[PDB]
């Protein structure tokens, strides 16, 4: 992996085109994270 | 270590959950090519992921880097889509669950879009679809993802299309 940028812990990707996008973000260490919920699902055939 | 308990659909976690897995779909730029087509999920089951020895890994780390931004460890709930979802549940994120080629480095990404991280369930762009049909747009297949407590600290912004 990547070290983050000096004197950060993280990068966020700021949706700067598309104004629905919502932001995604980007940690280094493994250990900034932890999963806490494991969802199962389907994705649904729309109408 | 890794034990998974079932929510029931009437716990209000459980309830919490699925309405920022549901509302945070979105179309995306790929017309459905990666993820699948769809405005919604059919939510099958959540799990509550418990692992103490992967619980005190993540909140050692959070204390550091919280002394390290004013006490403020800038935590969030975020999304994680993967192939390797069985091997992290079990033994933490680390440098194998990494994607190498993002558009921020090789670091672990994380989407407050669901639908995003759908698009990485079956792979990067979502690889060849389903195991069973190759396909990703399968309405049929299980899938699963995380949804993660993620401590972002001092977050370097990128503007980005
Ligand atoms: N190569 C790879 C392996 C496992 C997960 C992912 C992934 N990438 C993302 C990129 C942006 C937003 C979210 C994600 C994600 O959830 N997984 C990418
Ligand atoms: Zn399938």
């Amino acid at each position: 992996m990547a070290h983050s940028p000096p004197g950060h812990h993280s990068v966020t990707g700021r949706p700067s085109v598309n104004g629905l996008a919502l932001a995604e973000y980007v940690i280094y260490r493994g250990e900034q994270a932890y999963p806490e919920y494991l969802i199962t699902y389907q994705i649904m055939r729309p109408e | 270590g890794t034990i998974l308990i079932d929510l029931s659909p009437d716990d209000k976690e459980f309830q919490s959950v699925e309405e920022e897995m549901q509302s945070t779909v979105r179309e995306h730029r790929d017309g459905g090519h990666a993820g699948g087509i769809f405005n919604r999920y059919n939510i099958l089951k959540i799990q509550k992921v418990c692992n103490k020895k992967l619980w005190e890994r993540y909140t050692h780390r959070r204390k550091e880097v919280s002394e390290e931004n004013h006490n403020h460890a800038n935590e969030r709930m975020l999304f994680h889509g993967s192939p390797f979802v069985n091997a992290i549940i079990h033994k933490g994120f680390d440098e194998r669950h990494a994607y190498i080629g993002g558009m921020f480095g090789a670091g672990i990404y994380f989407a407050e879009n669901s639908s995003k991280s759908n698009q990485y369930v079956y792979g990067i762009g979502g690889g060849t679809g389903c195991p069973v049909h190759k396909d990703r747009s399968c309405y049929i297949c299980h899938r699963q993802l995380l949804f993660c407590r993620v401590t972002l600290g001092k977050s370097f912004l990128q503007f980005s299309a």
